[PDB]
């Protein structure tokens, strides 16, 4: 689980680097 | 072991393109007028930026086929255009150009003291024109036709598409949220403006599942040890010493050998993985151990004959028929011979004669499995009959009959014996419908959850499974329900969608080169290393197994498959101008031309006075490859003998000489001795006339004023004039959106109470309370 | 926008989350929180007590979950219940050139409790079939248990009802509605302890 | 006068935003928003003198 | 010669096929061609 | 499976034994002699393998 909370925090982190 | 070489498999990279493909680049040269002397201004033409291209037709052909293998590995998936930007200096306007290398060409025209002001003005005026209402930009660029056509072909075939909530809705597989038992959750939104790589959802065009059982069986075992490692573990099992003094009790002993949890865990994972990756299995038990066999008949009474070896189901269907059926009505017991076609369980339905215990053997007979096509993926289901568990009651009325007939022709004790062993299991029926109502609904949602084609066809490693573990699963198991966790489940169908398009895109660029390849008349290149290429790539096997033989045999089993739309033409582009980019070289020749007659050379802007002939009709031609080929020296030898006209086409390596001494002395034509004496034209090096200003040999064309005759010419073409205003383009692409990869971990899911499960008819799966 | 995060396990998560439909119109939250929702609030509760086969749905539906239950349903307090929620949306009014979403008139001076309490009292000497002892009987005395402190409840409401008035009053700029691309996370259990 | 300096400006001074995560296609949208306006009489009146 | 054999082994499924080497392959090729040619 | 290098294998052998015969200068009849060569079987399978 610990990967895919590390896979899931990488798609959310490059969701908000559009988000100022 | 293996676990982990098929569970890192990450989804293939898409490269981002940092600057485009390029071939050309310009250069200045100088020029002569047609008398041969200086201009004092110099003029920029093409040139290729590499020039690594080794003399010989053949080597020529390899340096396509390794140009088109680049282009290909370096496509770009997603092509962004405001990253690659560089800010002119020379801009009035302040416009922004592609790439860096296109801002130092403009700097260079813009500052050049020989150069007019319009094309000055015309660089000044560039500009980008940015347009976001509709999502589409402008830029500008200079390249060769080759490079924008190849851009322009990049961009206009991007993989990307837009995403919305609903998308991803329906991204997940239909027969996952159609069921009732798992509900779908998200927790953030999604932009217009972003998008995603749909992966490749195509089915199996190498028939793996024909005639190639070594690597289809590796694949077999790959998906079955992930199988294993998904499939859910059991909860809440009943404490074994209770179990076993129950048991004992009820048997009144004054067997039960091998009933352990771990035996049930094993028993059921490797069961539901078998059947779900179609990795046969086979058995093996003590021929004296009864209950080992009932247990091996429940058995075969869920899981259908098609899944298990003939030597195991024939060993287990004797013991059963000898130990038992025929035991009970007292008939003469059956020699089944090990080889017949017919099966023990077939003889014995045309045997006996009592109504249930027939009726269950014809079923366990002919229960086979039916395809269906859902969702474009091909499965295997069981019978209904099964699912909803009915049939077990139609196992166990026949397994009652048992217990009526006197048993004839067998001592009392035996009686004993096989009447305790039926009423143990006779006791637990509702422990056996409920695990097998649980077994046939956890493979129906699991194997929902597979893109690939399935078949049903044996292979060569079997599994091993003991039936004892099946006795401790029947004995054991108890009334939690056991439903696969989301995350699991998820991981799984990432890990097989990702093995999947990793698979079709290999197939791709494999099919790919290998057309281009036999496409180009190419013959001497051993195809076994592409191959070996796509085998170590797949990241599954080991190349130092599978010998050349079954890469050939692959190889011609590939040939068939029409190529990708993209890739076709790319292959068609890079082709139909290879004379172009072949010729335009300034480190080969195309041949050399002979006459034996005075001919004058030709007056070109970029090399002054050289000998050029621009076609070759009028002589024989002869081709350098077949030369070197065939070894033949026969025709040639005696055409030059008795100097006559030859033609000569092929790739040869050039030494300029720019001597008028040289041209007045005739030193063109020596260079054909050798082919004669040494019988080998590998190194054959003509020699290229050259008269220029540059040479301080000039004088001699000057003062006398004589034209220049020659005997040789070189088939050589001179490279084309470039123009600013033709390459200048708009190239167009999309303003900014961002690539979306791990799609599915913005969505979860929540398991259902474990109680109120649903399987598929309405009603809950596990009752027993 | 709220996301809801919940733990399918704790049916009392999803009783407060009905609370939480009622009061809340359903228009301010992200589509995929309120499809989870209706489909297992409707396919562990309602439907397991009415005899009825849980609900097969697809995502996607432009009409949503809800609306079938509406017109599934005959018995007529939960399914009026039903029908309020399904139309509870915001409502678009202009006060002094300022443009707001307000909240209905039937929830502000805390009314909608009582016929959640009526529904849910119903529910709790229903027959509740096909289904265990223990498992029923817990779900029918946590609905008592949610149905046993209606005054408080009402209290609870009107007086979020009146701060909201109070607090939208003072806001200048206008506010549209759209969805968004973050959102807040709503602990259930925070709603359950809320409620209880 | 590159209008994306203006506009990074006028973001910036908006004390509740971060300017460089903004992306680009929004900006021009942004801009293109503002290009349609009418001024305020003041400034207005103030470039005409 | 070892990967065939093993490919050979396990195709096989074996519980014979021992004497495989390629002195053994050359000299059989060897004594075939020549006893053609010879008329032996 | 082998069938591409099989082909290459018999038209190799067939190849071979033209060029060879070809140099032969006296007459060969044909019968049957008392002697023979030991033809091992294991080394034509692992020839054809």
């Amino acid at each position: 689980k610990t990967k895919e909370e590390h896979q899931k925090e990488v798609q959310y982190e490059i969701l908000q680097k559009t988000i100022p | 072991s293996i676990l982990k070489k098929l569970e890192d498999i990450k989804p293939e990279q898409a490269k981002a393109q940092t600057k485009l493909f390029r071939i050309f680049e310009p250069r200045q040269k100088p020029i002569y007028i047609a008398n041969g002397e200086k201009e004092r201004r110099n003029r920029i033409y093409w040139k290729l930026k590499k020039d690594t291209l080794p003399d010989g037709d053949y080597d020529v052909r390899e340096y396509f086929l390794n140009l088109y293998d680049q282009v290909l590995t370096e496509m770009p998936d997603y092509l962004l255009l405001k990253d690659m930007a560089v800010e002119n200096k020379n801009s009035r306007d302040a416009g922004k150009v592609v790439d860096s290398e296109t801002a130092s060409i403009c700097d260079a025209i813009f500052q050049d003291e020989e150069t007019e002001g319009a094309v000055a003005r015309f660089i000044a005026e560039m500009r980008q024109r940015v347009q976001a209402d509709r999502n589409v930009v402008n830029y500008p660029s200079i390249l060769h036709p080759i490079d924008y056509a190849f851009n322009e072909y990049f961009l206009q075939h991007q993989l990307v598409e837009p995403l919305n909530n609903d998308i991803i809705f329906n991204y997940i597989p239909e027969r996952i949220r159609n069921d009732v038992n798992y509900i779908l959750n998200m927790d953030r939104n999604l932009p217009s403006t972003a998008r995603y790589i749909r992966p490749n959802l195509l089915q199996d065009r190498l028939n793996l599942h024909d005639n190639f059982e070594s690597l289809w069986d590796t694949i077999t075992t790959s998906n079955y040890i992930l199988a294993r490692s998904v499939v859910p573990d059991l909860k809440e099992l009943v404490s074994t010493e209770a179990q076993i003094q129950k048991m004992s009790q009820d048997l009144q002993l004054e067997f039960l050998t091998g009933i352990n949890s771990q035996a049930a865990n094993d028993c059921f994972k490797t069961l539901i993985a078998a059947m779900l990756s179609q990795r046969t299995m086979s058995l093996d038990f003590v021929t004296t151990n009864y209950m080992s066999l009932i247990s091996g008949m429940w058995l075969l009474t869920v899981v259908p004959n098609d899944m298990f070896i003939r030597e195991s189901l024939v060993a287990c269907q004797l013991a059963i028929v000898n130990t038992i059926i025929y035991v009970a009505f007292g008939m003469q017991r059956m020699h089944y011979r090990n080889g017949d076609p017919q099966t023990p369980f077939q003889i014995a339905e045309q045997q006996i004669q009592n109504f249930q215990v027939a009726n269950w053997l014809h079923f366990v007979n002919n229960n086979y499995f039916r395809q269906v096509v859902i969702d474009g993926v091909l499965n295997q289901v069981l019978n209904d009959n099964i699912r909803n568990g009915h049939v077990i009651n139609q196992l166990m009325e026949a397994l009652m009959q048992l217990s009526r007939q006197q048993f004839p022709t067998m001592p009392v004790d035996y009686k004993r014996s096989i009447q305790r062993g039926i009423l143990l299991l006779s006791n637990r029926l509702g422990q056996l419908v409920d695990l097998t109502r649980l077994l046939a609904y956890s493979y129906e949602t699991l194997m929902a959850c597979v893109t690939m084609n399935m078949q049903h066809v044996q292979t060569l490693t079997t599994e091993k499974l003991q039936l004892t573990s099946v006795t401790s699963l029947c004995m054991l198991i108890g009334n939690a329900t056991v439903i696969p966790s989301p995350q699991t489940l998820f991981h799984y169908y990432n890990v097989n969608v990702n093995f999947h398009s990793n698979y079709n895109e290999r197939i791709n660029d494999a099919v790919a080169i290998i057309t281009a390849a036999n496409r180009l008349n190419l013959y001497q290149k051993k195809m076994k290393a592409i191959v070996e290429d796509f085998l170590k790539r797949l990241h599954i096997f080991d190349v130092a197994v599978a010998p050349d033989d079954q890469m050939y045999r692959l190889r011609d089993r590939l040939r068939l498959l029409p190529v990708e739309v993209r890739r076709l033409d790319i292959f068609n582009l890079i082709l139909m101008a290879m004379d172009q980019i072949e010729r335009a070289s300034d480190k080969i020749a195309q041949g050399v031309i002979i006459a034996y007659r005075d001919m004058q050379l030709e007056r070109d802007e970029m090399y002054g006075y050289v000998n050029i002939a621009r076609n070759l009709d009028g002589f024989q031609q002869i081709n350098l490859e077949e030369l070197m080929r065939t070894g033949s020296y026969a025709q040639i030898t005696n055409m030059l003998l008795n100097n006559q006209p030859v033609a000569l086409v092929g790739a040869l390596p050039f030494v300029t000489d720019s001597s008028v001494i040289s041209l007045i002395a005739i030193l063109d034509a020596t260079v054909f001795a050798q082919i004669v004496k040494l019988r080998k034209v590998d190194t054959l090096k003509p020699i290229l006339y050259k008269i220029n200003s540059d040479s301080n040999d000039f004088y001699l064309v000057a003062n006398y004023d004589w034209v220049p005759i020659s005997t040789t010419k070189v088939y050589k073409q001179v490279p084309v004039q470039f123009d600013f205003r033709n390459s200048m383009h708009m190239l167009t692409s999309n303003l900014t959106f961002t690539v979306y990869s791990d799609l599915l971990a913005f969505v979860s899911a929540d398991t259902v109470e474990p109680i109120n499960a649903v399987a598929f008819d309405n009603m809950r799966i596990m009752n027993e309370l």
